[PDB]
């Protein structure tokens, strides 16, 4: 839901910009006891509303595992790198899903995020971080209703500064 | 085209290990503060079989 | 269309003992230059005839890659390793592309096969190795019309015997 | 089963393939025949929605 | 160089903890283009200096790529995620190298830190990022002498917080 | 040990090639429970006797996976996709523990294969397969002492051949 | 080479091998004998610093 | 036992696609405001035959 970025430093917004026409994304996530989770999406805006439509495809989750068993704790937040690739942009992250035990499970997103308009009418963002704070607010129902919050901020690494003048 | 809150709705489709399911979802957020919040229903396949956590990106 | 394979040496044959109810499976295969493509598939039994349904989301496959630049070649033959793991199969494989040119394009397959018949039902195989030929012999059209050919062999290593009686 | 006159020597089969890869939506349909046992078959697949593919035929092989 | 990390919010140093005795490192990093990059280290302290003593293994660079044609740019700054694991510290990060043509090479880092203290005497830190930020500073003479700057931070996510109590 | 294969159909033996200078090669293998082995060899020929250095770094093995348990059981028998890259050779294989108790753990390998001859005065074998069987036969002692078996070979596809002549 | 009489049956080899696995450092010596053409071989490997080891042989196998 | 400003010397070897090199370096840095600077100095297998981003991470 990547329309919902707090941008600081100038950074450019990639999805911002790309309205009305919307955007996409594709992403692969590994997790490392085996599972993936593979997702495609469409961004569009009817009227005054935000439209997603999304197409999910996991496999390979360990019958034993935290994901299958439906024991996993909650979400760290995160952090996604993102730069310009073949005209568009790329996202990558590690993600640690807090497990009983002390464990954490970890995952690599692999995302390609594409604008509907096309790239001579964008301003490209550089390299940059993207800070994703994901939180499941209540369970309303078991297994059957969800109240999820995200918080999101696009940055450079502020805490250690540059003597090259680099972001 | 973009307000300081904007509503969004989002249906998801998909099968994981094996198990279809479908849901539909209904937020709001304020797009340049950069928070959101949304609540997600599972309308076939339910109750999922796997912790939810695996979706949270895809929502 | 993993009901056409030639098994050897006594190996149980899961696809078969599946029908008449059928079998899916679900994989992820992952590219070396970056490439995702996964697949769900269900494999059913309409009187006398198969009937396969097969959802495909793939991404992050490079513009400059042999994959979107259509220039992909041929696939070598390969070999999947194939055992059981949480009561149903599952199976690993090395594939290659053969481009124009002479390079290899490789990409690692990770599948789950899962009979719709019980675990208990089933004589399930021991650790074994499944070669798959696979020769796109015509192509019609484009782009368009395509003319695919297999041959499969489920089997033990041979070439290789155990001074122990080892399979 | 006694002996191969008791197999069926060939089985027919039909798919429907539907996906996206790089963002490009595709529909297929197929038909082949196969030899069960003998582990041979051979289908033929045409590209009825999103032809002709943007991208090599060889990464939906392994799904057809 | 891990002694040299200004943490903030609170959080323990596993690393300045572990003196006089001092503690070990080892890491696998993986490119994206094949490469494998391993390593193995002492650190311990010889009076008022810090000593080093470091073992790496590197292979499969491509040929053609910009490592072995020596035909890189810089390292982007990085964000590691550290957390316990099997009672000392694990860590990983995705780091970008950026190249020309507009390229970024990424790789992802696997490490294990291990104090040579016991777990016992150690106030062991919860999940957190530090961020690296490092520099080649000049290329004093071509392919035999280096200058490098190194700024870390270990931290929390302050730029999108919990609406939970969570760090 | 790679001197030691019965190579079948024709197929040019890049190994046996090599001497009297003999060969390299270098590998990193990716457990799938996050462990890495990562070792550079060097072989030559004194006299009439081979000689092997080898150096091996292994990190981020699991504390409570079969490897530091010292409960492995015993390798499945494997195969190995080996072509030319770059004018040396690359192996790929799949390798797989079948454990005490019945479930296999598996891991990838990552190699390459380096002649000291040039690549000129060498015949490049094509695009083939090289199965290994590995039995740790005796152990003598703990811990400390161990016998191993080895028997390999190179050879094509054979048991699903192609219907246009492709090896 | 005419015929395999011309070819060395067998041909020994000696082995060193050293390194570090989660921390815990090792030495190992080893001596074998194969037989090239047939693609066979076996060895013995003893290790002379770090023994016994923490961990399995097995993830050392392919680098004997 | 640590300092405001601590120096450091380190010794590396290692061996990248088939090429041997040693170096060694000697650095300085403040452990509390997480910052350091240091030469390293290939001593065999000079001049590298990659990249020294590479080897960033373990000196
Ligand atoms: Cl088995
Ligand atoms: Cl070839």
């Amino acid at each position: 839901s990547k329309t919902f970025i707090k941008y600081v430093s100038g950074i450019p917004d990639y999805f911002k910009q790309s309205f009305p026409e919307g955007f996409t994304w594709e992403r692969t996530t590994t997790y490392e006891d085996g599972g993936f989770l593979t997702a495609h999406q469409d961004t569009s805006l009817d009227g005054d509303c935000l439209v997603y439509k999304v197409k999910i495809l996991g496999n390979n989750f360990p019958a034993d595992g935290p994901v299958m068993q439906n024991k996993a704790g909650r979400w760290e937040p995160s952090t996604e790198i993102v730069y310009e690739v073949d005209g568009v942009l790329r996202g990558q992250s590690l993600m640690a899903l807090k497990c009983p035990g002390g464990r954490h499970l970890t995952c690599h997103l692999h995302t390609t995020y594409r604008s509907k308009k096309p790239a001579s009418a964008l301003k490209m963002p550089g390299f940059h971080f993207e800070d994703h704070r994901i939180e499941i607010m209540e369970e309303v129902e078991k297994g059957k209703c969800y109240k999820q919050y995200e918080a999101a901020v696009g940055r450079y690494c502020d805490a250690a500064p540059s003597k090259l003048g680099h972001n | 085209f973009l307000k300081k809150t904007m509503p969004f709705k989002t249906t998801i489709e998909g099968t994981v290990n094996g198990h279809y399911f479908k849901c539909t979802g209904k937020g709001e957020g304020n797009p340049f503060e950069g928070t959101q919040e949304m609540k997600i229903e599972v309308i076939e396949g339910g109750p999922l079989p796997f912790a939810f956590h695996i979706l949270s990106t895809s929502c």
